[PDB]
RNA sequence: UUAAAGUUGCUGCAGUUAAAAAGCUCGUAGUUGGAUCUCUCUCGGCCGAAGCGUUUACUUUGAAAAAA
RNA sequence: ACCAUAAACGAUGCCGACCGGCGAUGCGGCGGCGUUAUUCCCAUGACCCGCCGGGCAGCUUC
């Protein structure tokens, strides 16, 4: 259930596969959870006291997850305490070429494979329920920027809680500050 | 404005900010594409394929459902056409008023506008000459107009 | 306006538009020193206090002095909002 | 009047404002003054919001009250339908009116005896009184109107949005100013009415 | 004028403007969701449609094409999805 | 057709500058222009403000505080040697006590007073004082 | 002959009425062009010899640039 | 058939951005009380109140 690329599990990576090899022997989505895999977890410290779990699974087997993710969150955080996860795909980043690189570059480095397109689809599947309706990055007077991310009204009591952990994870696995935010309409 | 009108006008489509497919779409990327396959076999162009997806069957952007574009799809299967649909009705439209002149040779305004026409397929060919989609030997000539359509 | 040794040479320091930070200059005729009563927040009188807002004469020439009045006013908390 | 119960607009001032028409703009909507409007009805008639009169009003008398020598403030209507409630202003304050023709020169020309050099200027119309607002960008006079939905705002500073057409409007709007100028000094009390009918500020016409 | 917040506009502002004027742009148009009187099925129509829609189990109209709105034909329900 | 976005950007925060308006709608954002109006807002000449992400390119909205006299571009974007420093702060800025020419060095987008501490040339965008 | 001459204008002029914008559209060269992408391999002594990294412009450095 | 010239005149290159208001008009689109005509009903046409987009113009302004 964890397969990696390095080829070792850990702690957390045991005991999230023992949690979802429980949902192959018991619940009703056997069919869906007997073909998938995650590759990653983490445990991090959001607001003082609360706790998080990442969830890494493969990025062309991302979309299965979404379907079922849902009735997985609850499910899981049922057989732990109360502690928020979030299924986050495991996106390669490629560096930026330069006048002085390798011949490891033989061929161009897709635009999906770049920093921006992954920070900005981290963004997307960690707040997976609702969408994103809207960014704004507001720069500061010291030079730093604060994105604001709107989110779909039609989802907003699902996820409502959970923003204090999004910025927390956000700024974790990226470095960005970011608000969410909910408009009246668009 | 336009190149060769006096105009200037902002009529355009204007597409949403989210790029999702949504949630009442029950179609798939593959049903999609068997549309667009079934489509293209009676001689629809790429533009009249989104719009029969568009009106009747709820796929908003192609793009958006198939991660691919209407053009690639016929291209990547082999159902594509020779020479490109926009230079394929700039050549059609110069046939016809070619056709209309020479009934009606006192026809000042239709000889004017041949011009325009006619520099806008230059243009236009010398554009896909660039990015090697026609063949760097290929001529518009108004002899071998009719031919071509 | 300051020397390297710490004086202020300088006839005088001009006052500001508090609606768009221009220079009022000597000779700027049209522009404006307006003080706004403070009162007692149980009596509702004139407690002593005012609140002073100046406005340059380009601002009055434009139309815009009323507003900018209200919106200045309005942070000092003495319109209520709406 | 900065969120304070002891100045919101009560019932009796919305019957007055109700009954005198002070609510009811004219047919035309200058930029300016499209801040003070709820909405335009049918029949052209574009509707002013009362809760924004009253506020304008409140903020006009802190800049009234704000003058220590209490005959600074002019008052001024050139028209006939204004002339009776300047004139009942300056006694019940302690302003100085000028009602009729404003003289082209009364605050710029220092040779005449018509000279004066007021603090603060108040205006019935801003558009009939048009002279004694140029004139007060010539000698740094801060400016209070009452402006209707037509009004233009150059030189105007404090914008009282009222109806100043008809006669009991602008009869209204002048009492209750100097009721509120009045009351915000050490002066009659807020519990009490006033002794004052507002019919003394109006103008009949024969 | 001149102290305009235009990173909040009102949202029946927003509205009033042209679709490709607005701070975020989007479409005036939507997905309406036809049926047919005479029969059973339920489609998928876009509001700006061009060539006419059948529905295909009755073989009937649906919508003829204008110029700016495709106009129904008479006593087709149609609810707008989302 | 528009040609050298940065100098609509420019004209734009000028022109609303000059008639008193407290915010500016600049589009389409540009990464060069949030760069240079950075360098301003770290010298006190703009305040704070908001990217506005369309998918498309961006709108910037930038809030004014009534400190700027002018701002300009410099087109073409000519070579400049630290040597050839002097000759352009002798004709663009209004005096040796304020002002700043925005360079594009190979260090980052900086004004000319950081380039000489950085001890590098580049090409100038513009100026503002 | 130079400055004065912002009266040759790159910095830096002018073209409604003072000298001046082509009858109109097409159109080659030229000129100008919208957002967008954050260093390693064998030897010789953990570093050098072997590759550069797509290629330039740019910028900073170095050495080479007769004296007068 | 040539000729290709004018107070060929806005006596005013072309493309692009920004910068005040006001009411009309022409075309297209979107809404909205209520009048008429197609006997009712929608659907449309003629009006009326707006909004949006390009257009030909006009008035106005430190």
């Amino acid at each position: 259930i964890v397969k990696p690329n390095g080829e070792k599990p850990d702690e957390f990576e045991s005991g999230i596969s023992q949690a979802l090899l429980e949902l192959e022997m018991n619940s009703d989505l056997k069919a869906q959870l007997r073909e998938l895999n995650i590759t990653a977890a983490k445990e991090i410290e959001v607001g003082g006291g609360r706790k998080a779990i990442i969830i890494f699974v493969p990025v062309p087997q991302l979309k299965s997850f979404q379907k079922i993710q849902v009735r997985l969150v609850r499910e899981l955080e049922k057989k732990f305490s109360g502690k928020h996860v979030v299924f986050i795909a495991q996106r390669r980043i490629l560096p930026k070429p330069t006048r002085k690189s390798r011949t490891k570059n033989k061929q161009k480095r897709p635009r999906s494979r770049t920093l921006t397109a992954v920070h900005d689809a981290i963004l997307e599947d960690l707040v997976f329920p609702s969408e994103i309706v809207g960014k704004r990055i507001r720069v500061k007077l010291d030079g730093s920027r604060l994105i604001k991310v709107h989110l779909d009204k039609a989802q907003q009591n699902n996820v409502e809680h959970k923003v204090e952990t999004f910025s927390g994870v956000y700024k974790k696995l990226t470095g960005k500050d970011v608000n969410f935010e909910f408009p009246e309409f668009q | 404005g336009r190149m060769h009108a006096p105009g200037k006008g902002l009529s355009q489509s204007a597409l949403p900010y989210r790029r999702s497919v949504p949630t009442w779409l029950k179609l798939t990327s593959d049903d999609v594409k068997e549309q667009i396959y079934k489509l293209a076999k009676k001689g629809l162009t790429p533009s009249q394929i989104g719009v029969i997806l568009r009106d009747s069957h709820g796929v908003a952007q192609v793009r958006f459902v198939t991660g691919n574009k209407i053009l690639r799809i016929l291209k990547s299967k082999g159902l594509a056409p020779d020479l490109p649909e926009d230079l394929y009705h700039l050549i059609k439209k110069a046939v016809a008023v070619r056709k209309h002149l020479e009934r009606n040779r006192k026809d000042k305004d239709a000889k004017f506008r041949l011009i325009l026409i006619e520099s806008r397929i230059h243009r236009l060919a010398r554009y896909y000459k660039t990015k090697r989609v026609l063949p760097p030997n290929w001529k518009y000539e108004s002899s071998t107009a009719s031919a071509l359509v | 306006m300051q020397n390297d040794a710490g004086e202020f040479v300088d006839l005088y320091v001009p006052r500001k538009c508090s609606a768009s930070n221009r220079i009022i200059g000597a000779k700027d005729h049209a522009s404006i020193q307006m003080n706004v009563a403070e009162v007692d927040k149980v009596t509702g009188r004139f407690n002593g206090q005012f609140k002073t807002y100046a406005i340059c004469g380009a601002i009055r020439r434009m139309g815009e002095s009323d507003d900018s009045i209200l919106r200045l006013a309005k942070a000092d908390g003495i319109v209520s909002k709406n | 009047s900065g969120a304070l119960d002891v100045l919101q607009m009560k019932e009796e001032d919305v019957l007055k404002f109700l009954a005198a028409g002070t609510h009811l703009g004219g047919t035309n909507l200058d930029f300016q003054m499209e801040q003070y409007i709820y909405k335009r009805k049918s029949d052209g008639i574009y509707i002013i919001n009362l809760k924004r009169t009253w506020e304008k009003l409140l903020l006009a008398a802190r800049a009234i009250v704000a003058i220590e020598n209490p005959a600074d403030v002019s008052v001024i209507s050139s028209r006939n339908t204004g002339q009776r409630a300047v004139l009942k202003f300056a006694a019940a304050t302690g302003a100085t009116p000028i009602a009729g023709r404003f003289t082209p020169g009364t605050f710029t020309n220092q040779i005449q005896a018509a000279f004066r050099e007021p603090r603060l200027l108040v205006v019935t119309d801003p558009r009939a009184d048009h002279q004694p607002l140029t004139e007060a960008s010539y000698v740094n006079l801060p400016t209070i109107a009452l402006c209707n939905t037509d009004s233009p705002l150059r030189y105007v500073d404090i914008a009282i949005p009222c109806n100043n057409k008809g006669a009991h409007s602008v009869g209204l709007m002048w009492w209750m100013l100097a009721r509120e100028v009045l009351r915000m000094r050490g002066t009659i009390s807020r519990e009490h009415p006033w002794e004052v009918m507002p019919d003394l500020y109006f103008y009949r016409d024969p | 004028p001149l102290a305009k917040d235009l990173l909040h506009p009102s949202p029946e502002e927003e509205k009033r403007k042209h679709k490709k004027k607005r701070l975020v742009q989007s479409p005036n148009s939507y997905f309406m969701d036809v049926k047919c009187p005479g029969c059973y099925k339920i489609t998928t129509v876009f509001s700006h449609a061009q060539t006419v829609v059948l529905c295909v189990g009755c073989s009937t109209v649906l919508c003829q094409p204008t110029g700016g709105k495709a106009r129904l034909t008479e006593g087709c329900s149609f609810r707008r999805k989302q | 057709v528009r040609m050298n976005v940065l100098a609509d950007a420019l004209k734009s925060i000028n022109n609303a500058e000059k008639r008193g308006k407290r915010q500016v709608l600049i589009r389409p954002c540009s990464k060069v222009i949030v760069r240079f109006l950075t360098v301003m807002m770290k010298h006190g000449y703009i305040g704070e403000f908001e990217i506005i992400d369309d998918h498309r390119a961006g709108k910037i909205v930038v809030n004014l505080t009534g400190r700027l006299n002018k701002c300009g571009v410099i087109s073409p974007r000519f070579d400049v040697q630290l040597k050839d420093l002097e000759k352009w702060q002798n004709n663009l800025l209004p005096s040796r006590q304020f002002g700043f020419i925005v360079l594009t060095t190979s260090a980052g987008i900086m004004d000319h007073e950081e380039a000489r501490r950085k001890h590098t040339g580049g090409k100038i965008l513009g100026f503002f004082f």
